[PDB]
Order: structure tokens, then C-alpha cells, then sequence
């Protein structure tokens, strides 16, 4: 299926748990397809793609190229579609670019309907842009990443999530009364909590200045092993 | 020569942990139930579990996670076989939900049980009829055994380099 | 969707809610 | 003078330390304002304010009200603006508010004529509105707010600060190797870095959710005392 | 805190008033039992322009028992017990957390019994009007006019307020 | 922002670092 993994703030894991998960799936026998639909282009260095590498599919849609020769693939069941490298011109006037990327959606679905995957991931901002939300709507499901301190808490009675969205903890930390505190809170007044979580993990920092997912950097880290149980818990719960 | 593991499920079976090979799980069990010097029926108990449809027995073996020497798993035939020595009966679910980080009943819709010694030996008598082809192994030792043609050594450790690809 | 019923059941519970008064007007309202 | 702070990326502690800083400039004895201009209109809980008091200076330009009647007296030299409570609908869709806020352009630079501050503090998002550029040029200096982990290390790289904007780093944590490897190379590398940082400290992180500002909260702190160090480096280059 | 100047003096850290301050040191002064110009060094700090004496006092955080600081007549003066004049630097390097030259337009120095003593002297002609306090001392000291009690803290509540406008 | 990689390879600690962590070292060059 389709999964969207979106952070309900900023820097809470999105984009780590979103190249881990996608190694863990394709290590558990699966096809999986992981895109980038964050302009920040973040998610190919997690899969050793060099920082000049500016290929990408919104790259080759605002130069008029097919999308479909931006692909990269990373080993025999994982493939990875980069968002692309722009300009400080394009970045900071984003008018002009975010409407004219709504291919993609469209061409989401021809790879949906080819079954050549059986996992596409999303890397999805917060930001609230037409692409955003569009991409959104072909995800067939939805993980809001949070963080266990008084910022997500607040947001979680303010800001609205994805339809059907599951919760996923991340950077748990040890020996945090105030996050202790938060976190028998939301065990029982957060519905949409996922079983599982993830703990702050010097391997979840490190994989990234060595470029791999986690999975591959330190297969037997706990932040590894507790994103395995999400990959064998989404092939459980969110197929279809 | 003997093979490490092989020797420990011969003189020392109660010293493994973890994924055995099936052969090498039945011979562990089978030296443990003949074993004079443990008690006549509190050996332990197997378990036969069978995965939900939407999983295969290389993907829940991921899920299994041991932590009391003595306790190993094997694959076969579409069945995740469990011995979890000196665990009573009555405590099973106990000590699953201690190997499993996900409830037992969503990922397997199906078990079987053995406590008694001729039950035990018993099933090892039928699991030993399972063809060699029909063993399982963990997903990490067989992923990671496939050719990789996009590898690149970087003088320490290996690396992936991601190679373009039409999307098609 | 977040349901603060019978939030006082657990001891730690009600202390963290007079302790931090950011989760208490949370589960007040 | 007008400081803006603004993060390089999301959840790096920018409220926070804007909160922060404010509270240790009045105590200084300065005349501060402190603004929100993010529209998650989260600094304003770091002050005590109800969640329910949905009153802003966006707020109510959007309902034809006057914005100045939306401040809030903290201390007798610390003053508050927050941004207001948008709808869900307002927060989906952008467009149809970020435009309608040109009047808080002219009225910061009534305030800074006024000469009724000494300093302007704003809580700045890392969008590219037009409205957040005006708001920063209106800015005399800037501080970029960091964490040293391998996403601001690319951000760093890919990404444009304020002009003449110094990079704070906060969240510094106790044995990390990657952090101490990225800190050793910023400190010969970077030359906007500033001399002072913030470590990671339980008191920052339970001062939210005690709603006050850290100073207030926990005086002798260790990140209290780091944020009066730069509170007091501010007043002897930012000065104005 | 007088008591101590009077009889345990090393024992003194962070700030003084500035009358005990000065009593402090001349009991250092006078102890016989004590080397005779080992004692410490008297530092005196004109601050830059563009900082007040009791804004930089909140950067002066000395961490050796002993170590005692005081303001006043714009003047932040400190004694740095059994501190030698080669190693202020050292030590000053260690009690604020910025360089000394860009928070103090001037200083001076007294490492002998003889000149410390007759430094104090100065110092203890000054008038008590000038004497400084610390600001977070000071600053509690002013009323609150919308404090409230939560059942264990004083909390602040903001008040509504109009930005005037001209 | 002014970033200036002069001299990294001549500190012993970088050295290291750049070798151990390919992000940094692509940045450095
Ligand atoms: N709740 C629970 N957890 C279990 C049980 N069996 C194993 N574990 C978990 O698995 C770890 C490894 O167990 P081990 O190899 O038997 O190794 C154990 C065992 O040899 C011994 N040990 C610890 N506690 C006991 C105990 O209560 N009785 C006995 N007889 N030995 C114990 O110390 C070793 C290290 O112990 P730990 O740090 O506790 O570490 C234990 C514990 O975390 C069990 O029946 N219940
Ligand atoms: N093979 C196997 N059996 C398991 C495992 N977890 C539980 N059991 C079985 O379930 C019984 C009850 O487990 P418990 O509630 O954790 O209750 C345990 C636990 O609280 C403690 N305990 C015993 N051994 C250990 C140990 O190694 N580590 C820790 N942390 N606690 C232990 O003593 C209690 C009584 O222990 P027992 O008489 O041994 O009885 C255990 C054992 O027969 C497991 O991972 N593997
Ligand atoms: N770099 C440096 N830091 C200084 C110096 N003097 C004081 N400090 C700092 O201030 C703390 C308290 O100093 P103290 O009152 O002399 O109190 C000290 C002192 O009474 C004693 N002590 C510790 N190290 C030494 C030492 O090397 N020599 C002597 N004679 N006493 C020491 O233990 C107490 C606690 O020591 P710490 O945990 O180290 O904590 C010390 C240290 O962090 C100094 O000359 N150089
Ligand atoms: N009043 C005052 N004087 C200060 C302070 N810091 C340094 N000094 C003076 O400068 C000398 C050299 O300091 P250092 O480089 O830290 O070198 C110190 C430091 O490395 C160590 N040391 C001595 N006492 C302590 C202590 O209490 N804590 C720690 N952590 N180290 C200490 O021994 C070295 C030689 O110590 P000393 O003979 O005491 O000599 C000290 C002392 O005379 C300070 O905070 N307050
Ligand atoms: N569990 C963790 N333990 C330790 N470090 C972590 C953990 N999760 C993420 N990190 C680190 O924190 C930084 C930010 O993580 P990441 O880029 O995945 O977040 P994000 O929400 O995608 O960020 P952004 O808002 O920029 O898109 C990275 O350096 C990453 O390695
Ligand atoms: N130094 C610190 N140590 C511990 N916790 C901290 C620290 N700085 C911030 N925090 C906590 O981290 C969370 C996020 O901080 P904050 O809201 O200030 O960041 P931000 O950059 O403004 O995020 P946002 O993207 O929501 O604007 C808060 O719960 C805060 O208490
Ligand atoms: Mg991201
Ligand atoms: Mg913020």
C-alpha cells in the first residue's frame, strides 16, 4: 500500500524513520518504492546519494523532463525517487513551483496501479501546499511522527492529522519526568497511539553522517530492531 | 569438522539461544528430553506457530526475540517451532509475550503445544520428516547472502552506490 | 481524537496533572 | 533593537529560547516586546496564556479588529503579542490569510520609533511567506537557532540564512560522539557561530509545560544561565 | 553572611554587600595565621559603555569558596582568594563566561597585603547610595501587580494591554 | 553563511572525522 509518513512538527524523525522503515521492508521480502515529497531533499542522503546529485522528480518537472528517469534504485527491492535540488530563487519564492508539480500525483497512481511495489512511501512536510495535501490524499495510510514533550502535546489538541493517521513516538528519551509524565498521558487519552516506539538512539544520529538507513548502518541497534517491529506491524495492519 | 552450533545442541543444549537450524533445533530438543540428570516432564515446552495470511514465517521470525538461555526457534514448512526450557505450561503466554514484541494472536492464528516428554518427542519424531528443502532460514542471513552489483568498498566497510533507473 | 475520561483512575496520572499546568488545561477542557 | 530568532529547521527550541531570551532581558532591565510571528502561536504558552484566549495580533486583523488592542503585559518591562488562534480551515489553506497581514509591517516600525522598547524580540517561522521576508527585513540582527545533528549540518550547506544572522546551537547533549565530531568541525569551519550554546536541559524542557519561561521557572539552571550569557551579549553587540 | 565575614571569611562566595565585602577582606588582611602576600588578588572592572555594573555582575560566577564580588560606584570589584597575579587571567577566564575585555573597559589590581589594604580604605569611603545590589534581588523586590498563587508558586498573569500607537 | 574549510585536514580530531563520516567529508570538498 501507500504510506504517508508526515511530522506533526519539524525535525521529530520523519525523514530517518522514513528511510529506515523503507530498509526494513525491503529487507522483510518486499518491493518498496520510498519518494521524497519534501523540498528540502533530505531523504537521498540517507541512501548514499552524493549532495550534487540534483536529479529528482519536481526537479525534472520544473525543467519540462520526465519524472520517470529520476528514480534511483538502492538495492534489488528498493528503489527511491528524490525530490530534487532548487535554487535559493525557488526556495525562497515557492509560488511559483508548488502548483506546477500536480504530474506527480497522477503518476503516483500509474505506479500504485502496476503493482511493481508493494510499498510506496511518502516523505511528507507539514507544510499546507496544494501538493501536500494532494499527495496525501493517494496515501492509503498515515503515520504523524511526534516527540514526547510539551510541543506535541499542545499540537495534538490544535492542529488536525492526516484522516486514519496512526501516532509513532520517536527519540523516546531515558530519565525525562516531564516525558514520563506526557507519555502515561497519552496512553490513555491518545486513541491513534501505535504499540510500538522508538527511543532516542545514537545510531538514529550517526546513520545519517554515514549516509544509510539505520537498519543497514547498525542492523542490531534497538532504534533498528524497534523499527523492524513497525515494518512487520504495517505488513500486519496496512495492507490494503 | 563439527560445526559449533551442531556441538553445542549435543553436549550442551541448554546453552543455545536464538534461530537454530531445523535439524540442529530437533537434536537440541532430543537431548534435552533424553538427558537423565532434568526432571521426568519439566523440561520445557514446544510450540508450533502458524502466521496470519498476511505474513510469511521469515517475516515473523524477525519478531521473535529470546532472552532466556535456552530458549530457540527453528523454521519450517510455513510453522515457527519454539522451545522455551523450563517454562511451565500455565506460564506460556508469560514468556511469549516476553519474546514477542506484538500480540502473539496477531501475528500467528495458530498454535499448538507440547509439555509432556513423549508428546515432545513425539512431534521432533514428525518434524524430522520435513524435507531439508522445506527449512526455513532468517531473513537477514539469506537477504544478506544475495549478490550485490552496486556494492563499493569504501577501505573499512561497504557501501551501496544507488544507480539510476527508469521508473516504468 | 483524545478522550480524558476517568483520567484520575491512575495515581500518577493525577499528580502530573497538578504538577503541569499545560496538561491539566488540556484535560480540564 | 529588532532580534529576530529563527530556526533552520523545525523543533530546534526557537519559541523557547525566544521566550527565554525575553525573560532574561527584563530582567536585565530592559523594556522588552516580544512577538510571535509564527502562525502555530506557541509563545505565547510560554507565558502563562490560557489555550482558550484565541486573541492575536493575525487574529485580529483577519476579523477587522485593531491589533494593538491583543497585547499583554507579562512584567512591568516585558510585553507580549502573540500571533492567535487560527480554524483548522485557516491553517489548511494559507492563501487565504497570509495575504491580509500587511499592516503588522508598519506597525512594528511604529513600535521601534516609538522608542517605548529596548528590544523587539521575534519568534520567526522558517516559511518562505512574504510576510515572514518583511518581517525579517524589518529585523536589525537575526540569530539562526541550531541543533548539531547531521540535518542542520546539510541545512547549513543547501539552505540561506537571514544576512548578518549568528547561528546559535541549542540542545547540546552529554556524550555523543557524532555531535562532539560536527561541533569540532563548525567551530574551524563556521564563522557566524556564536561563542555561547545551550545544552540540553530537563528545565527547558518542563518549562513549557509549567508555561513559563526557564529563567522563571528555574533560575539556576544550567540552560537559564546560558540564555543570560547570551542576553548579555546581546546588549553588547546587538545593541540598538 | 556578616558573621562569616567576621570569623570565616574564606569560607564567603558570590556576591557581597559592599560593606561586607570590604570587612571580609581586611579580616583576610589581618589573619596572622595566613602567608604574607599569598592571600589573593583585588580586581576593580570599569565596565564598557554599553552595560551597567549590575548587568555584568549577572556574568560573574566564581566557583572557588573564597572567591567574593560586590558592586558599586559603576565598579565591579572582586577578590580572588590565594589567587597569584600571574595566573587573573586564568582565573577570571574561568568566573565569566565571555572574554573580560569585551564586557570591561578597564581594570585594575592589588596582589599585596599593603595595596589591598589601602584599596579598601578607598572603597570604604564611598557612600551607601552607591553601594549596588544584585538585579534578580532587585528586581523581586518590585511589586507584582498580577501575581496569583497556584498552591505552591507564585505565578504571573498576563494582562490585557493597548500597544499605543503615534 | 560563510563557511571556510582552509585548513580542516591540519586538526588531528577532524582528520578522523572526515574519515569516519562521508557527510562531512563531502562538505569539505
Ligand atoms: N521477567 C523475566 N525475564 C526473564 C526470564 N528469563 C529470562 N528473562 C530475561 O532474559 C534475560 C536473560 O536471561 P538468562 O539467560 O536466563 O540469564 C539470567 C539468569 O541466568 C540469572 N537470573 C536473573 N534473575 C533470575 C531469577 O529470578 N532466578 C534465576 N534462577 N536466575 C535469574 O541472571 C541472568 C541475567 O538476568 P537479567 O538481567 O534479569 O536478564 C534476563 C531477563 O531480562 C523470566 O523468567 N522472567
Ligand atoms: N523459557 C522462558 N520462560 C519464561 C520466560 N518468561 C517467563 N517464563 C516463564 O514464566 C514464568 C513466570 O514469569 P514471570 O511473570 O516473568 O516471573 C518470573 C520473574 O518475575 C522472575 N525471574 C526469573 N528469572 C528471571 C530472569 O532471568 N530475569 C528477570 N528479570 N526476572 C526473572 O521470577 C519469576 C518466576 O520465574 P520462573 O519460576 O522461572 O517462571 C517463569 C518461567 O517459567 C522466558 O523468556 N523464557
Ligand atoms: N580549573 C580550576 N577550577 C577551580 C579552581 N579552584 C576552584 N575551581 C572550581 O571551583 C570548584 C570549587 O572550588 P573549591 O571551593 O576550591 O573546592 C574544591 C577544593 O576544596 C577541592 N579540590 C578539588 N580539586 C582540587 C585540587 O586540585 N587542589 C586542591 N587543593 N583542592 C582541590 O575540592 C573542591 C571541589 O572541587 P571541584 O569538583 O574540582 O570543583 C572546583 C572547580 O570546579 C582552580 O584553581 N582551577
Ligand atoms: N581564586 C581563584 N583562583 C583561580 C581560579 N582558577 C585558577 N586560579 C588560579 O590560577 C592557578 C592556575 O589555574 P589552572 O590553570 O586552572 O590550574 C589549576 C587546576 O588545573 C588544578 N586545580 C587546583 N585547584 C582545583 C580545584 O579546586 N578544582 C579543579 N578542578 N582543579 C583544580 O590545579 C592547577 C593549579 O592550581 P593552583 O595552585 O590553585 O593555582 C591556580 C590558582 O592560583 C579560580 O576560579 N579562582
Ligand atoms: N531516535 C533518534 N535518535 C537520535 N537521533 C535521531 C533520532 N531520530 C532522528 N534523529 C536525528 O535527528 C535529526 C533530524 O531527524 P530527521 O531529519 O529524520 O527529522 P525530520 O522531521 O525529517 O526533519 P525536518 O523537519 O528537517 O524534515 C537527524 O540528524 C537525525 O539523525
Ligand atoms: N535545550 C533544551 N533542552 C530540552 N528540551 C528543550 C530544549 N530546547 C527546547 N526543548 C523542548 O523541545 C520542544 C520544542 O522546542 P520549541 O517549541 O522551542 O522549538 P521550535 O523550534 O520553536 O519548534 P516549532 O517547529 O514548533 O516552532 C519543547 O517541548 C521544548 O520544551
Ligand atoms: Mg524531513
Ligand atoms: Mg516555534
Amino acid at each position: 500500500a501507500v504510506l504517508g509518513l508526515q511530522g506533526v512538527r519539524g525535525g521529530v524523525g520523519t525523514t530517518t524513520i522514513t528511510a529506515a522503515l523503507a530498509w526494513s521492508l525491503q529487507m522483510l521480502g518486499e518491493n518498496v518504492l520510498v519518494v521524497d515529497a519534501c523540498p528540502d531533499n533530505l531523504l537521498r542522503l540517507s541512501f548514499n546519494v552524493d549532495f550534487t546529485h540534483r536529479q529528482g522528480w519536481a526537479r525534472a518537472m520544473l525543467d519540462g523532463q520526465d519524472w520517470r528517469d529520476a528514480g534511483l534504485r538502492y538495492t534489488s527491492q528498493l528503489d527511491l525517487l528524490p525530490f530534487g535540488q532548487l535554487s535559493i530563487e525557488e526556495q525562497e519564492n515557492p509560488q511559483h513551483w508548488q502548483t506546477r508539480l500536480s504530474d506527480i500525483c497522477s503518476g503516483l497512481q500509474q505506479l500504485k496501479a502496476s503493482g511493481r511495489y508493494q510499498w510506496i512511501l511518502i516523505d511528507l512536510p507539514r507544510d499546507a501546499s496544494q501538493i501536500t495535501h494532494q499527495l496525501l490524499s493517494l496515501c492509503d495510510h498515515s503515520l504523524a511522527i511526534v516527540n514526547v514533550d510539551a510541543n506535541c502535546h499542545i499540537r495534538l489538541h490544535q492542529q488536525a492529522l492526516p484522516d486514519g493517521a496512526h501516532i509513532l513516538i520517536n527519540n523516546f528519551r531515558i530519565g525525562s519526568q516531564v516525558q514520563d509524565d506526557i507519555y502515561q498521558l497519552w496512553l490513555q487519552s491518545q486513541r491513534r497511539l501505535l504499540p510500538m516506539l522508538i527511543h532516542r538512539d545514537e545510531a538514529m544520529a550517526e546513520c545519517l553522517a554515514a549516509k544509510q538507513p539505520v537498519g543497514e548502518y547498525r542492523s542490531d541497534a534497538l532504534a533498528a530492531e524497534e523499527i523492524l517491529t513497525l515494518a512487520n506491524w504495517c505488513l500486519l495492519n496496512y495492507s490494503g | 569438522m563439527e560445526d559449533i552450533t551442531t556441538l553445542l545442541s549435543m553436549t550442551q543444549p541448554l546453552k543455545l539461544r536464538g534461530f537454530q537450524k531445523w535439524d540442529v533445533f530437533c537434536n537440541a530438543v532430543n537431548n534435552m528430553m533424553n538427558n537423565p540428570l532434568l526432571p521426568a516432564h519439566g523440561k520445557g515446552v514446544l510450540v508450533a506457530l502458524r502466521p496470519v495470511p498476511g505474513i510469511r514465517v521469515e517475516q515473523a521470525l524477525t519478531l521473535c526475540r529470546p532472552n532466556r538461555t535456552g530458549d530457540i526457534m527453528t523454521i519450517g514448512g510455513n510453522r515457527l517451532v519454539l522451545f522455551l526450557s523450563f517454562c511451565r505450561i500455565n506460564d506460556l503466554d508469560t514468556a511469549l509475550n516476553h519474546i514477542f514484541p506484538l500480540p502473539t494472536g496477531d501475528i500467528f492464528s495458530n498454535r499448538m503445544v507440547w509439555f509432556e516428554d513423549d508428546q515432545i518427542s513425539a512431534e521432533l519424531v514428525q518434524m524430522r520428516l520435513l524435507a531439508p528443502e522445506q527449512w526455513g532460514m532468517p531473513l537477514p542471513l539469506t537477504q544478506s547472502s544475495k549478490p550485490v552489483i552496486n556494492a563499493e568498498h569504501d577501505g573499512r566497510h561497504w557501501r551501496r552506490i544507488p544507480e539510476p533507473m527508469r521508473l516504468l | 481524537d483524545i478522550d480524558y475520561a476517568d483520567i484520575s483512575q491512575r495515581e500518577q496520572l493525577a499528580a502530573a496533572l497538578k504538577r503541569w499546568p499545560l496538561l491539566a488545561e488540556f484535560a480540564q477542557q
